[PDB]
């Protein structure tokens, strides 16, 4: 740690903190000295929280990484009611399109139309 | 206005009065006239620091287009500001306008990774 600080290599220091499981320090270094990796660090931390079975905090960090559009539906694909609550909470257009595509494949066309109308996906 | 009239009445040989005018004009948040003074004296480094510190990015860009040696001093701070706003396409163009072509490449490689 001292050597990486002496080199001013905040990128290798961030990778080091991640590998050490010290995620808070890793996020602090990313927020102050390594801002270009900050989205990737949130994504990796969210993956380790998901692996640790903490889905609620994984959601918050997938949101911060802006990867919630594809990672959240993947993670909650086994728990459909929680995914529905989430889609209704974020009110995001892209998520309403994804949930409407899921309803469309399941044949729930009246509900798919409702969510495509919310998503303003006239096509 | 009085420091301007004095600095316009002063001769180019009177460095100590002119630098005292330029520092008071900087201290009195009058960067367009501190700039005119640093330009009259030919201290282009203090001028570009003045425009970057007083965040006059348009006056900075106009100076950097006139004096290509300051493109780095202007666009590195501005391109960092674009990258910190997650505007990485604009930041990559800004690093390129700075002459920092290797960093304009490395940022896009890092985003690709």
């Amino acid at each position: 740690e001292q050597l990486y600080r002496k080199c001013k290599r905040h990128d290798l220091l961030n990778k080091f903190y991640q590998a050490a499981g010290r995620w808070q320090e890793a996020l602090q270094v990313a927020e102050h000295h390594d801002r270009v990796h900050l989205r990737s660090t949130y994504h990796r931390y969210a993956g380790h929280l998901e692996a640790s079975a903490d889905c609620s905090r994984a959601l918050s960090y997938y949101e911060k990484s802006d990867t919630h559009r594809f990672e959240v539906p993947r993670m909650l694909s086994e728990d459909l009611p929680s995914l529905e609550l989430y889609v209704n909470k974020m009110k995001d257009k892209t998520l309403w399109r994804w949930w409407a595509q899921y309803l469309e494949s399941q044949g729930e066309m009246d509900a798919a139309l409702h969510y495509y109308e919310l998503a303003r996906d006239h096509f | 206005d009085m420091l301007i009239d004095i600095a316009r009445k002063l001769d180019k040989a009177e460095r100590e009065p002119l630098l005292l005018c330029a520092t008071y004009l900087k201290k009195l948040d009058s960067p367009g006239y501190a700039a005119e003074t640093y330009l009259k004296m030919g201290d282009l480094k203090s001028l570009v620091q003045l425009h970057v510190e007083t965040q006059r990015w348009d006056e900075a860009f106009a100076l950097g287009e006139k004096h290509p040696e300051f493109k780095d001093d202007i666009y590195m701070p501005y391109a960092q500001w674009l990258a910190e706003n997650d505007r990485f396409e604009e930041a990559q163009k800004a690093f390129h306008k700075a002459g920092r072509q290797r960093e304009a490449v490395q940022v896009l490689e890092q985003l690709t990774n």
